[PDB]
């Protein structure tokens, strides 16, 4: 009987199917890929795991590079399959969209409409999940789906702009290919989420900035109507360079002197034309006559 | 300071000597501390001390 | 249909991975047709965990002196082989006779000392050095599992030579290791495509699909695994005796 | 107690299903709506409570089993003491008859 | 001075010229703070989309004593969102989900739970068997299984080391060799493996896909030396082009005259209707091991 | 992001007319290696060399354990039926004797 | 369930029958439209439910019956899963002529 | 028992969130309203329990 209960749990875990993925790097050579998965049974039960693909050698991944499926317990009820992981503030966030049926008050003919809400939670230090931040994206969803979300597959993409400490959330209409964002392109809408939970809807100028991110959007296969999901990626402009560098301390010859407080607080990058310029601001260090005891 | 010392005291009371040593070396280690692959210049690891 | 595995005669060979992955049916008009797609099975030379596997299989598997291979030949082997004595218990020099090429192939697992000259003596007395009938020196001294190319049809003398001595020195006798003979067996390794067949019986009708005609691609001729996979086999199952 | 823990764990799927069901609007006409906005959250809290109760039942079962085991060990010690007493008296008898 | 090295360029910023405010000359703490230092990092050697920039803080006296040296390295990562270097997830109609990166595909899910129910109808003596542990898995999308047999180890032919590597060829847009498999030759018998080669419409470049074997001291990747495969639209199956010498044969780009047999492999074939058993080094290896 | 062959070439020769090999750096700590090759290696290069030395040491330990486990005479043995002699085992025997 | 392969001349032994086992998965079928079925080699329970729903945004509020087909399966430990639900109101109305 | 205490403490955030969510009106049209006025108070009592 105990083995049969174990088999029930085993079947539940083995029946999981991956639904979205995020790569925590600007390129696919190193980093972690985080997957969210869904159960076969007709419940909104979601699990998550990750894999270290830096261990890939000729396409073979060792079994220890993978991680156990861990269940998310925060009352997630996404709309269709618009749920995906993302990492910003160096911790695992879960972002999804919910749909509700609302009516406008004070109209003698009661007309109903779908309200689309973007929810965002994060994973706390002890393994629990926070209370999700909630935003209204009904206008963006309607604009990208041309007010036909029943016929068009609404899609969600989330990327982490670590250089600005922000979260880029795109809502788009799943197609075969995508053009550059902003202006004439109305099938993609953008939102920017800050570290405190506040949000700003992106305009055309800022939307044109992240146009190279369209390669990480889900597309419908040309050969047969087959969906091919794509891992979202951490975003950077052209090169990702750390924003600071704590150089450390050192002890000189004969234990006479010490170099202390060596750090570069600001490191900025500029990629104009095809030359990269890296600026180190306020690089400082202290020299002191001191033996370490 | 206060949390690693409490953890060290509880581990010492339960007689988990190696774990207690690990938990008190966050505050003080007579052998020094290895930072960036070298012995750090400070004597105490707790900065206010 | 997962047919399973089987063990052949004398614990010499094993048939593995026998399975029909797809079995389709077609009931058109009144005749029933059953098609078996990709019927496959692998033939391998292997013993059911005893001395024959560890020793005789490797003895035939050793590449011949002239042209390697050594598949499809005729061999004489022993039924049971047991250690007799000497200095210690090495892997034990166990001999296999290739009777179409006149070959002695010896197998051993360990060697006592590299500095001591060692050769093979086959003699029906074991302790009698002069009562031998075969004496073969190891070409390198610090090597095992070698073949010797007798040349003569000394099958009769090979059978009278019970025991097998790896010591074989003239500084006295100095038997390092020695094994026994017990019984004797004769086997042939060559196979026939007309003899590699799948036979089906549906009621009163019987259909045979041999590897000559219904095969997809023959395996590489070797002592290791040989997978045979057949073309879609069609069966006219229209005279099955339906009881209940 | 094992059955009690199993029954406590049995209700979590039903709690989640009820939370999912109660989110659907249930009034129609010129006054539409009725969705219970906190249904999923209440279902999650309920499954947490059921998990806690199941853990408590399982812990109680294991505690009683271990108490029985230690009690049997003390009985074994008592049995050994009685056997030793009997053997010692059997030797005292030989001394007394000498 | 602070000295920075970016690839081949080297900049030095001394405290004579690049100093912001020079500290008071004393035996106590002396903090040196520099002006914004500009580095022309346009010659960084990018290996796997990452390049190092070396920064050294150095301070020495006239006697030559090193007052202090601190070395550090900064990693500059290059953004690469090219469509052929983006991980993407697909799900075949058989239920197999795979993650594809470039040419490589990785199985993500498992389908043993569905097959375990019929076994569990009987006792668990039927679940915990070798037959159940050898259950086949559906293939990772469109592709074919190729059987390779590699010879016994021969130092004269292969080299002083028994290792071999297998490389794939005309896939995606890359004509060059990409590592696909690796192993070690067995000195007593041949080595037999079965590799899954993927496929997509227009994925195979001119003449078809190449699979070749290298041993060091030799790499059989000349013309017609590696095994060539292609997808014949007429028969709707994968065909080996150079299984034998040919004065003419059909390839991905039509009929080609001079066809030479593959080299390096003892035997190469196409395993028809082959489904590999479940893998115990896959993503579900933990669950398989725990079950069995 | 580096190449061990290139780093070993930067450090060679080892005062003996020989190419510096990963085995010769077994041997000394990361601080020692940085101090000795302060003029030829950067911080990242020294860190990479140290890590590769550690990984090679671990691999050699694993290989030695793997060989001795199969060479153990105590498993000779009804468990010996499911034991195979590896090519690396044969090579180790032919190199190091008994 | 019963195993009618044991039938001999219309007589069934009492051991071929099986104990009644209670279904606990919140089943509320419409009339007697509940039945078992076996696919995927495991027991499934399939039934239909009827609810009274109205059409939103119509000045004469008209009510109609919505028929939902529900399907649950029996898990390995004897518990029942959460039902899949599909809408078959069109089929029900078509076959019953409204 | 430790896991039981943790699972008991895990539900307080969800209780507070449900109390916040149930304060929003849920009927619209020409008859609005639907707020559960005591949702926050019930959430607070639940977290105390």
């Amino acid at each position: 009987d105990a083995f049969k209960t174990y088999l029930t749990r085993f079947e539940t875990v083995a029946d999981l199917k991956v639904v979205s993925a995020y790569h925590d790097n600007v390129n696919s050579n190193t980093g972690l890929t985080w997957f969210v998965g869904q159960t076969r049974e007709n419940l909104p039960e979601y699990y998550w795991r990750n894999v270290d693909i830096s261990r890939m050698q000729a396409g073979e991944l060792a079994a220890n590079a993978w991680k156990e499926w861990t269940k998310i317990d925060t009352a997630v009820n996404p709309y269709k399959d618009a749920i995906r992981p993302v990492i910003f503030r160096e911790r695992l966030h879960l972002i999804w969209v919910e749909k509700e049926e609302v009516a406008k008050n004070g109209t003698d003919p009661v007309e109903t409409y779908d309200r689309f809400t973007l929810k965002l939670a994060f994973l706390r230090h002890d393994g629990s999940w926070s209370a999700p931040w909630s935003y209204d994206i009904t206008t963006q969803v309607e604009a990208v789906t041309d007010k036909k979300p029943d016929t068009e597959r609404l899609a969600l993409a989330a990327s982490g702009f670590q250089g600005e400490d922000t979260l880029l959330v795109f809502v788009y209409k799943t197609g075969k290919s995508y053009s550059d964002f902003g202006g004439s392109n109305k099938n993609v809408a953008g939102m920017t989420i800050y570290g405190d939970g506040s949000f700003k809807k992106m305009e055309n100028t800022a939307l044109s900035r992240y146009s190279q991110l369209k390669n990480t959007f889900d597309i419908i296969h040309t050969q047969g109507n087959d969906l091919v999901r794509k891992a979202s990626y951490r975003f950077a402009q052209d090169f990702e360079v750390p924003a600071s560098l704590n150089m450390g301390s050192a002890i000189g010859d004969d234990s006479l002197t010490v170099m202390e407080n060596g750090n570069i607080p600001q490191i900025t990058s500029k990629y104009s034309s095809d030359n990269l310029a890296i600026t180190l601001h306020n690089a400082a260090f202290t020299v002191r006559y001191d033996g370490s005891g | 300071y206060y949390t690693p010392m409490m953890c060290f005291q509880r581990l010492l009371q339960e007689k988990q000597f190696d774990e207690a040593t690990q938990w008190i070396n966050y505050v003080y280690n007579p052998a020094g501390y290895i930072v960036n692959g070298e012995i750090a210049p400070w004597i105490w690891n707790c900065r206010p001390l | 249909l997962n047919m399973g595995s089987a063990i052949g005669d004398d614990s010499l060979t094993v048939m593995e991975n026998g399975n029909i992955p797809q079995i389709t049916s077609k009931y058109s008009s009144d005749n029933l047709a059953i098609t078996l797609h990709n019927a496959a099975f692998t033939v391998r030379y292997d013993g059911s965990g005893n001395v024959i596997r560890n020793k005789q299989i490797s003895a035939m598997k050793l590449t011949g002196v002239d042209g390697k291979s050594q598949y499809g030949n005729a061999f004489i082997i022993a039924n049971t082989v047991k250690h007799y004595g000497g200095y210690s218990d090495l892997g034990g020099p166990i001999t296999v006779y290739n009777k179409t090429k006149n070959y002695i192939a010896s197998v051993q697992g360990h060697l006592m000392n590299a500095d001591y000259t060692r050769r093979l003596i086959l003699t029906p007395v074991e302790n009698n050095y002069y009562a031998r009938l075969f004496e073969f020196p190891f070409s390198p001294n610090t090597i095992l599992n070698t073949v010797f190319t007798v040349g003569s049809n000394k099958t009769s003398d090979f059978k009278k030579c019970s025991y097998a001595v790896d010591g074989n020195n003239s500084q006295g006798f100095q038997i390092f290791s020695s094994y026994q003979s017990s019984g004797w067996l004769d086997i042939d390794t060559g196979i026939n495509n007309t003899d590699i067949k799948i036979t089906v019986m549906a009621g009163s009708k019987t259909h045979t699909f041999t590897a000559s005609d219904h095969i997809a691609s023959l395996p590489a001729n070797s002592f290791d695994a040989m997978p045979y996979t057949f073309k879609p086999l069609e069966i006219d199952a229209s005279s099955l005796a339906f009881t209940n | 107690l094992d059955a009690a823990a199993g029954q406590s764990l049995a209700g979590q799927v039903l709690s989640i299903a009820e939370g999912v069901a109660d989110l659907v609007p249930n009034v129609f006409g010129l006054a539409c709506g009725g969705s219970r906005w906190g249904a999923a959250l209440r279902a999650s809290a309920s499954v947490m409570s059921l998990s806690a109760t199941a853990s408590q039942y399982s812990a109680d079962k294991i505690s009683r089993s271990e108490a029985y085991r230690r009690r049997r060990q003390e009985w074994e010690i008592q049995r050994d003491n009685a056997d030793g007493e009997v053997k010692q008296m059997d030797a005292q008898l030989e001394s007394l008859k000498i | 001075k602070i000295t920075v090295m970016a690839g081949s360029k080297t900049h030095t910023f001394t405290a004579s010229d690049h100093i912001a405010s020079l500290p008071a000359n004393s035996f106590d703490a002396m903090p040196y703070t520099f002006k914004p230092l500009e580095i022309d990092a346009s010659s960084l050697a990018f290996t796997n989309n990452i390049a190092p920039l070396d920064i050294v803080f150095e301070t020495k006296a006239k006697d030559g004593r090193v007052l202090g040296k601190i070395k550090q390295t900064l990693s500059v990562k290059r953004v690469n969102y090219n469509p052929e270097d983006i991980l993407f997830l697909r799900e075949t109609h058989s239920g197999a989900q795979y993650m594809q990166l470039g040419v490589y595909r990785i199985r993500l899910n498992t389908l043993l739970a569905s097959q375990l129910v019929s076994r569990a109808n009987t006792g668990i003596d039927t679940i915990l068997t070798m037959e159940t542990q050898r259950l086949p898995e559906p293939p990772l999308g469109e592709g074919f299984f190729a059987n390779f047999v590699l010879p016994k180890y021969d130092p004269a032919e292969h080299g002083d080391e028994r290792w071999f590597k297998i490389h794939i060829g005309n896939v995606g847009g890359n004509t060059g060799r990409q590592p696909y498999y690796s192993g070690m030759l067995s000195d007593t018998s041949e080595t037999s493996m079965t590799l899954f080669v993927p496929y997509a419409e227009g994925y195979y470049m001119h003449e078809g896909v190449r699979l070749g074997v290298g041993y060091q001291k030799i790499t059989y990747d000349n013309t017609w030396e590696s095994a060539f495969f292609y997808f014949d639209e007429t028969k709707q199956q994968f065909v080996l082009i150079n299984d034998a010498d040919h004065d003419s044969g059909m390839t991905q780009q039509g009929i080609v005259k001079n066809i030479k047999k593959y080299k390096g492999f003892l035997n190469v074939s196409i395993a028809t209707g082959y489904s590999a058993p479940m893998d115990f080094n896959s993503a579900s290896a933990l669950y398989y091991w725990e079950l069995f | 992001m580096y190449s061990t062959a290139v780093l070993l070439n930067k450090i060679s020769p080892t005062r003996d007319g020989q190419t510096m090999t990963l085995a010769d750096l077994q041997y000394l700590s990361f601080s020692e290696l940085r101090k000795i090759f302060d003029d030829q290696l950067s911080w990242g290069e020294a860190r990479h060399l140290y890590h590769e030395t550690i990984e090679q040491k671990k691999n050699n330990r694993l290989l030695e354990a793997r060989i001795f486990t199969r060479a153990n005479p105590q498993l000779s043995g009804a468990i010996r039926l499911g034991i195979e002699r590896d090519s690396v085992s044969r090579s180790y025997d032919e190199m190091f004797g008994a």
